[PDB]
RNA sequence: GAAGUCGGCAAAAUAGAUGCGUAAGUUCGCAAGAAGCAUUGGCUCUGAGGGCAAUUGCCAACUCAGAACUGCUUACGGCGGGGAAUCCAACUGUAUAAUUA
RNA sequence: GAUCUGGUUGAUUCUGCCAGUAGUCAUAUGCUUGUUUCAAGGACUUAGCCAUGCAUGCCUCAGAAUCACUGCAUUUGCAGGAAUCUGCGCAUGGCUCAUUACAUCAGACGUAAUCUGCCGCAAAAAUCUUGCGGUUUCCGCAAAAUUGGAUAACUUGGCGAAACGCCAAGCUAAUACAUGAACCAACCGGGUGUUCUCCAGUGAGACGCCCAGCGAAUGAAUGACAGUAAAACCAAUGCCUUCACUGGCAGUAACACCCAGCAGUGUUGACUCAAUUCAUUCCGUGCGAAAGCCGGCUUGUUCCGGCGUCUUUUGACGAACAACUGCCCUAUCAGCUGGUGAUGGCCGUGUAGUGGACUGCCAUGGCGUUGACGGGAGCGGGGGAUUAGGGUUCGAUUCCGGAGAGGGAGCCUGAGAAAUAGCUACCACUUCUACGGAGGGCAGCAGGCGCGCAAAUUGCCCAAUGUCAAAACAAAACGAUGAGGCAGCGAAAAGAAAUAGAGCAUUUCAAUGGGGGAUAUUUAAACCCAUCCAAUAUCGAGUAACAAUUGGAGGACAAGUCUGGUGCCAGCACCCGCGGUAAUUCCAGCUCCAAAAGCGUAUAUUAA
RNA sequence: GGGCGUCCGUGUUUUACUGUGACUAAAGAAGCGUGACUAAAGCAGUCAUUUGACUUGAAUUAGAAAGC
């Protein structure tokens, strides 16, 4: 039962210098998995800069000033992974935690009304005691009495304010999907088709905007909206697109002139 | 332990310790560029070899191969800056022909002497450590500072020096 | 103590495994609890997540099911008749799963009369009439019920669960053991 | 515990059966029961080993193995001490009836 | 830079090795050192032995305060709070490489074969209690549930040489432990009354009675379907039609009202699984609304807020099992395994679970020249050196994985241990004693002995990075942290770069930091670096005595047919060869050579 | 009346090799950007002009065999 987590063994995305510490904050079990999550401490301290130290971590957190999912969280070791909503009421900033292209956590800012909305993938669907059906979201919510249509692989648009499930999204043929995990992270596109493969991974072909093709294991697919033109969340400023590596570079030279 | 700070070699001693052909070529460079030691030669042999060697690898490669464009242009840019090469020359074959003087001509010691702020190169090397030369508003005490070609206009003298 | 690992065994090829490790607590055998007929005894053991499993030293009554009728009844264990592993376990009477047993049989009679009216309220008489139809009872059973002892096969695992529960044997196997028994 | 004595002479010792185990040397046959370790009673049971007659029925005579319980005061007769080497004769045999085998 | 050179012959051309030289975060050692930046540092031999100190504990507004404790005190007390019970943690971190070749490990799969505290999302109507009166220790009226006895600190007596050693008796708490809650309060069922209410016996209706909660046990059912389109005969039953069971298939999910659709349909690649129903069970080895706490209050017999806890459940952080491919040298190791498990089978047992893991019976298999078995060296890898390429080698060491705490074994507690700064024992060592006894475990960080070619301070600090925790900070009131960080020691390696510049005699025009020092900056504090020699006002170098060394000068190999001394001596020389009286080689002086704050030598390794 | 999608019932090909693609810890190595005064490093910083801006940067590649 390990407790400490070392820098070099922390995931690279927390983006913490090899020098300047032996350890990284180890996230507790929680909604999101260890290897894919960003602790609150790394959010306020390293990302938002509201705290220059871990000492100022508890100063800010243990006061419960920093909300995720409407609930005040006291723990800097709390994992907040993806689709999460991190609100700070004091300053009045609002963040969705979505993946950036290039496979990194980016904090999307969003309007007051859109922080109500949280949409979560259906990881499992089972029957509870007394025939209650339940759906276990990628997030970790157990959601009782979902839509009678929900199935594994579908997103449940979930209102975090009033606690209820609003409309869902299936997954078939073309539907906008953000890739989560496995080298295509953040890259968005329709499903062109899905390979079957009983007893093993389903490899799932996608198409970004402006055409391009790539695959993932279908457990990295997260549905969003009916068409790639309509998406029920706000994606980062580079939507799903990868630029060619030679176009990325020569645009950092032209801009380098100022 | 547990301290991850990467260090590396910048230079290499040659096989065949003394060949009168090389030693001759050495001294002829030491006196001309005002160098302290052979060590400072063997250094521009390795930064030139490393540079040269990746030019071969990329060159053996097919044209338009994604490394040859991106990684190939970047070696070919940085040699236009620093003025190892002339802005007239872009084949990437030219990188593959360079010589120890090209990188020594570009060393702040010779340039302060070439720019004419000093008698030859011994005045220039002392006059840098004496802290008087500044590159652009920045006092630069290292003789081996390689002078980017955009920065060869700005040298003049320090403002904390006698001379300002 | 007792260990479940493989570290002491000859490899397929016949050589010795050289043990570089010490024993672990994740490998354990709790001596057998050899159950027997008698007044109920129990020693509770706490195991591998804080869960208790009840060893039954010496249990008697036990709870027996009559399949094809979908029932059960709480009935003394009279005797341990047969066992497929050792013959000693019969002399000694150890109760282990899939032992065979003689069972008091008496409440099954009372159930089979209370249900079908047959002894081996006119609203409830006709119900009997309705339950008769579609239904028949193997002689070999009802012939055992007259005696008031029915061959059973104890289904619970009495060392782990701390209780002896079983089924009354049927004809497909009831004829196998009766022969195999005498 | 061989100090006895020419010398372990005489005495003691070993000991049945079953299982495991067994060196150098060798003419490959042996050495070998090498050396050495362990088991053994009484009682109540269980398994295996067959014949005959028309799957079933009836029957004789013994042996071996296994278990539970219980006991030893180690307790008839009978019955090898063993190991390391040298000399001689290859071996079994014969041979001074009445001092020499 | 895909490079070679000296030594076999009188000469030659070969084979062919020795010697040469270039690395090495490769270690040692020798001589030498001005300044800076970032670094390894008791691994190699003993996983040897250790004096002494520290190395984990943690409390808020929110679990228990008569300290016969300290402050304030016209309020019944509020403000700290030393200890002590209680809850959590000590199973992590640190160190170390002894063991170890279908083990461990890497990449890739699996648990549908399982346990999983803390943490996230959720679930929750089992229960005849309490008071008053009476009274049969039982009815009857009543409803904010006003439950119980004991323990520590503490006091009294104290035992003992001592001891992270103990004994009586007397007090008193709980979120410790033990008890326990009816109406509020629903829906859904199984079995049934010698029960009465009806209409003609597969009758319906009421009422009575025993049972109907999550979880666990056994048993039974469900956990779908798919290879066909009409008709009619019988009983029931529906519906239509009549007046009547009268005539008859129009209509069309089901169902005998109180719910006219409150489940006719869980999930997988696949399940004896999820879940539901029926029958018997569950006696502690499960289940409280902690009969718990402090805050709001505009307010109290349903005001409100944030914590604490039980049982159930499923995600997550994990645990433990299995093993698809691959891993050094040896045949002067060829057969290995099955007495007493060897490979498989059957019913069990044991386990958290699968399994010869184990008991009984049965079979005779299983492995091996594609190297089993045995032996030798070894923690595995990410990786490092060196390499044109291909390779050869190293990997005790920071990150992941495994193992151990002197040797062995056993175990308690717990969600997790076969734990060692936890217990029990034996062995080998050892420390106190009043002689009766009681102790110890540095492969934690410093440091000691020993060993060796071989390796630093018994230093400061939690400021940062993390961890545990009852925990924010501050306010009388800053948790521990030898993990970690900081400096000391430190020519292992790695970067930058001084020891002069300007116009052989001279002569003199500046310039610099080594060093000194600072209103200070730095830092937790101090250091080091950087900034500075006036900003009104502060140091300084000329034989630059502030003085560069280590190896060489016949050849390979760059540099003397100098001068002394020695005479096959002493010594040099990696190899070849020098020295026996004019020595290009020894010992010296001068002279030049290579590298240079660095340079020889030894052994190991790579290229050659 | 024909046609796709789904599920089920009834009536024959792989592998090496190669191309592409998934799936894969960081440190290390190769590499982009960047005047930490240079360099060994680092992942930073740069800019206005103040009471923030850059949607700030932190690219990308290799990494036996086996497995998909």
């Amino acid at each position: 039962a390990k407790k400490h987590l070392k820098r070099l063994y922390a995931p690279k995305d927390w983006m913490l210098s090899k020098l300047t510490g032996v350890f990284a904050p180890r996230p507790r079990p929680g909604p999101h998995k260890l290897r894919e999550c960003l602790p609150l401490l790394v959010i306020i301290r390293n990302r938002l800069k509201y705290a220059l130290n871990a000492r100022e971590g508890e100063m800010i957190l243990r006061q419960g000033l920093v909300h995720v999912d409407n609930h005040p969280r006291r723990d800097g070791k709390y994992p907040a992974g993806f689709m999460d909503v991190v609100e700070i009421p004091k300053t009045g900033d609002r963040f969705r935690l979505m993946y950036d292209v290039k496979g990194r956590f980016a904090l999307v800012s969003l309007s007051e009304a859109e922080a109500q909305i949280k949409l979560m993938k259906v990881v499992n669907l089972y029957t509870a005691t007394g025939r209650v059906p339940v759906a276990v979201t990628h997030d970790g919510h157990r959601i009782r009495y979902p839509d009678p249509h929900t199935s594994i692989g579908d997103t449940i648009v979930y209102n975090v304010k009033e606690k209820k499930c609003v409309d869902l999204i299936k997954n078939r043929q073309g539907k906008a999907v953000i890739v989560t995990g496995g080298a295509n992270r953040g890259r968005i596109g329709e499903i062109v088709k899905v390979e079957c493969h009983p007893g093993a991974f389903n490899i799932a072909h996608l198409k970004d905007a402006s055409g391009a093709e790539f695959a993932t294991r279908a457990a990295n697919i997260f549905v969003i909206g009916k068409d790639l033109n309509h998406l029920q969340v706000t994606v980062p400023k580079q939507q799903g697109l990868r630029m060619n590596v030679i176009q990325e570079r020569e645009e950092r030279l032209i801009a380098a002139e100022a | 332990m547990r301290n991850y700070n990467n260090f590396n070699r910048v230079w290499k001693a040659p096989r065949r310790p003394f060949e009168k052909e090389r030693l001759d070529r050495e001294m002829k460079l030491c006196g001309q560029y005002g160098l302290r030691c052979k060590r400072e030669i063997w250094r521009v042999n390795m930064t030139l070899s490393k540079m040269r060697r990746t030019a071969r690898l990329l060159l053996t490669l097919p044209e338009n191969h994604p490394r040859r464009l991106l990684e190939g242009s970047a070696i070919m840019r940085r040699c236009h800056e620093y003025g190892f090469l002339d802005e007239e020359k872009d084949k990437l074959d030219y990188v593959l022909s360079l010589t120890v003087p090209d990188i020594l001509e570009r060393r702040l010691q010779t340039i302060v002497f070439k720019a004419g702020l000093a008698k030859s190169v011994h005045h220039a090397r002392v006059l840098i450590q004496q802290r008087h030369i500044a590159v652009a508003k920045q006092i630069v005490t290292i003789p081996s500072f390689i002078v980017r070609v955009s920065s060869e206009r700005h040298i003049a003298f320090a403002d904390a020096s006698p001379f300002g | 103590g007792i260990v479940r690992s493989r570290l002491h065994k000859r490899k397929i090829t016949g050589g010795k495994t050289k043990i570089h490790r010490k024993r672990m607590k994740a490998e354990l055998g709790r001596l057998p609890a050899n159950t027997r007929l008698g007044a109920r005894r129990v020693s509770p053991v706490r195991a591998r997540g804080g869960n208790f499993k009840i060893r039954a030293l010496r249990l008697d009554t036990g709870n027996f099911a009559w399949a094809s009728e979908a029932i059960a009844h709480r009935v003394r264990l009279l005797d341990v008749v047969y066992n497929a592993t050792s013959n000693e376990l019969v002399r000694t009477k150890t109760l282990v799963k899939n032992c065979i047993v003689a069972v008091d049989a008496a409440p099954f009679k009372r159930w089979y009369a209370k249900h079908y009216g047959i002894d081996l309220s006119p609203k409830l008489q006709r119900e009997w009439i309705r339950r008769r139809r579609n239904h028949r009872v193997e002689k070999a059973i009802a012939d055992q019920l007259r005696e008031g002892r029915v061959l059973a096969r104890i289904t619970s695992r009495p060392g782990q669960s701390g209780r002896a529960d079983g089924i009354l044997l049927e004809g497909a196997e009831l004829q196998f053991y009766l022969k195999r028994l005498e």
